[PDB]
């Protein structure tokens, strides 16, 4: 699995692959995992256990639904039930969620870590080769945020072989 | 300093009016008055911090011989000043132990 | 153990082997891992541990039970008792299960999946095997999918050791 | 990580690097590993797990508040949690703590050790590397405590691989 | 270690870093990993130790000569031995060559990689990062071989903690 | 073990303390870890057994002699043999060399390292205490090369649990 | 860490190193592993985990505390909650107590132990080391049997790498 | 296995105890562990197997020849084979070596070990133990070079679960 | 540890070594692994972990007294609470227990095993050792159940590293 995220002139993209594989055998290679949350409003990408994946995602869903709908309170509500006695179980998985304001990454362990300057983020096992592709491409091109992910995603693919050709990109006007 | 004797019925008030029960008069001078609060103020700091209720705490501690006697003084006057409060109010509270639990 | 299904010309078949190995030893070669869930409506084949597979089953048909049988509604509530804080044991199993509408694979970890298009799952330690003679059979032949179900089975059977030729093939009129 | 404190001329300084790396790739090289507690008046760095260093951290801070923010007592309080029947869950991470009085560590097992002499603090994997260079720059030198602080971080980051070059470096006046 | 070959116009140039690692620390970070091989006309960089390398290298010279300087032909013999001869098999190492035309990998496992029509090539830990970058900065902008090169290092460098910014860029001609 | 070498105005000093344990217990405290050879004109320093310290101690006498005094060629050649030769992969240890012009590392892996423009070599369990003790001395203060290497082997002899006090320092000339 | 207690001429002693290590390096080298319990008038010292010797150590004042500081009777209570089916978590960690009529050896596992003739008793990673050196000692010697735990120590220092020789003696009058 | 050495007054004396074990049981307790050598010049002990040692002690015979007598000549030549030569590494081993001059430890790893200024040296198990009560013994009493052995053989013999009573001294002259 | 029981001519015996393991060290050698309980009026001897075995020796010893010490229903009532849902902890030691009526070992996993014909018992490390010498010593010798085992034990303690010659023998007249 693949997933980044760009955000330049005004404009926060977030795409990754299809590829769903079972040990060293593909078992789907259309799977959707980027998609849309409150109100459509906020992306939202997930790599890991298929499973812990899905309860990462949905538990995050919740948070924004108990706040207005803010990235950054909610992710930081979310980690904080990791930062306590009562062990709640960690997600083997990690999410990558960002809007109009933020661009954030959360992991089943209980942290949120924002970018770095040129709003890009990236996690799966082709994680970093779409990274470096998409720094490359911003630090030398004039490359509309949606077109750098896309590219990147591709030659992430190219190397990592858990990671297809079959993306969904979501961009948020 | 100031809730010691402003208040209407403060402990400064009180005792002087208790004391005067048992037949004695006693009175608090500006310096003691100051020491009481100092020591009140400095336990707080050092130990567990009770608000003003420290001050009862102290004042019961320095009040605690002429309570006892009160009986046997009737008649004379007491003066409580820096020395008898230095005197009452011995030396700093008890320890500050707590590296028996540091390595 | 191997469990394939394929859905074609309305008729969805869903068969499987009979062997029950412990070990590297045969106990039993005639086992039925496909049976008739919710007023016989309904094809499940179940793979992996004997006792988790069972459990896995009973579990799925009470969720049936609890809607009106709708297979994805219950394949979804069944995986959401995973998606929550009390770490409900996970099973060493899997599931494929399909009707007139819908056929998915459920595991015992919480997630549901679906086909790709040639309407074709498969799972257990030959499901691969039967998957390739299945999809090959599909996109080169008129066979029925009863037919093809078997044609599969029969191959997987023959590559791999813990699937034997004793089927038991179910197909929804 | 590497976090190092040094203490002289009524001056305490604590510093750190900012390189946060998942596995043998860096993630984020801008990490403040170094804060201000209890309305910025004791100097807190932390090393090891994200999660856990963040953990540690803040419960230390709830402990501070429910004291006159005294370090001493508060680190006795906060290790005294560990040494209960109640096996409250250990942390694998550390914390260098610091003010006007004392400077200790404490670590997610339950301990708290004080300096030595020179004091000088340090942990995280590249701790014993600005160690050196911090005893060497003390017992050799009339170089400031921020001074030698900022000169063995840099040394200690030359060395370990998980430590960079991006420091934090906060001072009690 | 991060080495980098790409092709351009005539133009063939293999750069990498300089750092020498033992476990998780520096050794060495201005380290020379591209040396000029063939009376300066074959450019080679290795990835493993130098003494390694060194046997490998003067040991293509050989192979270089018992065929008409054919890179390729070189090469493929190469690697034919070093998996037979019992000696070589002990050297482990990534080895890169280039001329005027053509690029090559040899490992002391599988054998020879030609690249593909990008004529890009990379290895060591940080290899794939620097490819990444590489192929997008190839396909995307009209950058020399040798700026190319130039900030692909940078950016594998800043991902991989086994690779630093003292680089080593050998052109050609 | 810990031996570390520093080169300050035409003075070049290796010294080494003198622990040797086996597992975790003191075997002997007062052994010379640093020999003078070629004449007492290359003063070098092991950390390893003392017979394969000799064994390679004689051996680079030889390589010294195939090429006049230089340290460098004859380094270069003997971690060229050690490698390759099947008895020398035999023999672990570090090895340190200084002379006149230059200070050296030679290891049974990687190959040869040459000092920063600090002239500083360090190895050994403790070495990279040493390393960072020295760096910083050279950097701040006018100590002599002896009086550096005598401070720095305190140091690591001090964080260390396999390296003592008793000191075999190696001026030169 | 070390620690031992002899017995003779009406005088009990209990002393011990100070070295605190972390892993293969030293931490602090001050500490005081030997202390006074129930108004000074009975010896503890321990060793083993820093934290899971602190615990054994404070459960075991507790105990002292609910009884008239009987040492015999406190170590059976102590060990007694160890014998029950509440699996009371075990503790790494040893101490040595005593007194004017006993000592005895408790352990985190839920056992007390009595000497043997010569009331020696000796716990830690160089326990053995010192305790044949009193053995030795007390059976050919007239020394003191505050002579003999500190010649013993400083053997014991000598031959163990995770002992020092910073120790801090106890006696009971 | 134990076997100690101690030279006070002109005397060499080497004991060791008698128990050969399989795993955790005792095969046989009356074995001599220490022969006189060289035409009863040069008295040895060993921990091993008997033919192993046969095999060495024979090998040190001829060393000794190469050189006039010289004990430390004769083992640092020893083991600069016993670790080169690829059948010598083959046998594990201890070794303890006396004539009148000086005392000795050889090993088929790091090499040969000299006694301090108290002229003591033990092998084996159980050897720290010994050495432990030896060394305070020798610098406490004026008991025989021999009364000493005799009494450090019995400690560690009843620590060591692997060496018991039988002892096999021999003195010299 | 070594116990064995022999039961001859009315005479009931249950005797046992005194040493005491740490590892490859010896602890203690007179323990006393032999005890009289319920009024003694029961022989039992413990072996395995020396906190596991007082807790199922006292556990054992609740029980007697809850019924009129009747052997065989207290060990089988004690068994008992390990043939249940409620997984009560395991512990890591062995029981021998006997009387003027039976003669049982119990372990503390659940189960109540009783002799064979010729009435013997051995448990522990060395307890087939002695278990021989009795079975031999009964099936030709008129010897005392007494005397039996004490020669046993003695053999058993001559093969076995961990069973010593300190015994503590029982008899019910
Ligand atoms: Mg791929
Ligand atoms: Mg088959
Ligand atoms: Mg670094
Ligand atoms: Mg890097
Ligand atoms: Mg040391
Ligand atoms: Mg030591
Ligand atoms: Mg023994
Ligand atoms: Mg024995």
């Amino acid at each position: 699995t693949t997933i980044v995220s760009v955000r330049r002139n005004g404009q926060v993209v977030v795409g990754g692959d299809g590829q769903v594989s079972l040990g060293n055998t593909v078992m789907k290679g259309n799977a959707r995992k980027v998609r849309r949350l409150y109100n459509g409003k906020v992306l939202a990408g997930f790599a890991g256990g298929t499973a812990d994946a899905f309860t990462l995602f949905e538990l995050f869903e919740r948070k924004l639904e108990m706040h207005q709908g803010h990235l950054l309170k909610s992710a930081v509500e979310l980690a904080k039930d990791w930062r306590t006695d009562r062990a709640l179980r960690k997600l083997e998985a990690m999410l990558i969620v960002a809007d109009e304001k933020e661009s954030l990454i959360i992991t089943g362990i209980g942290d949120v870590v924002q970018p770095e300057e040129d709003q890009i983020l990236a996690i799966g096992s082709g994680g970093n080769y779409a990274l470096s592709a998409a720094r490359a491409l911003v630090e030398n091109t004039e490359l509309s945020a949606h077109e750098i992910v896309e590219k990147s995603l591709r030659i992430a693919g190219d190397i990592c072989v858990f990671t297809n050709t079959n993306f969904t990109i979501e961009e948020l006007p | 300093e100031r809730i010691l004797t402003e208040p209407h019925a403060s402990l400064t008030e009180q005792y002087k009016a208790l004391m005067a029960t048992e037949g004695v008069n006693i009175a608090f001078t500006t310096d003691a008055v100051k020491k009481i609060a100092e020591a009140a103020f400095r336990v707080n700091e050092k130990t567990e911090n009770i608000g003003a209720r420290r001050l009862h705490t102290v004042m019961e501690r320095l009040m605690d011989k002429i309570s006892f006697s009160a009986s046997d003084m009737n008649g004379q006057t007491v003066n409580i000043d820096a020395a008898y409060v230095a005197d009452a109010l011995g030396e700093v509270v008890e320890n500050e132990d707590l590296s028996r639990f540091i390595l």
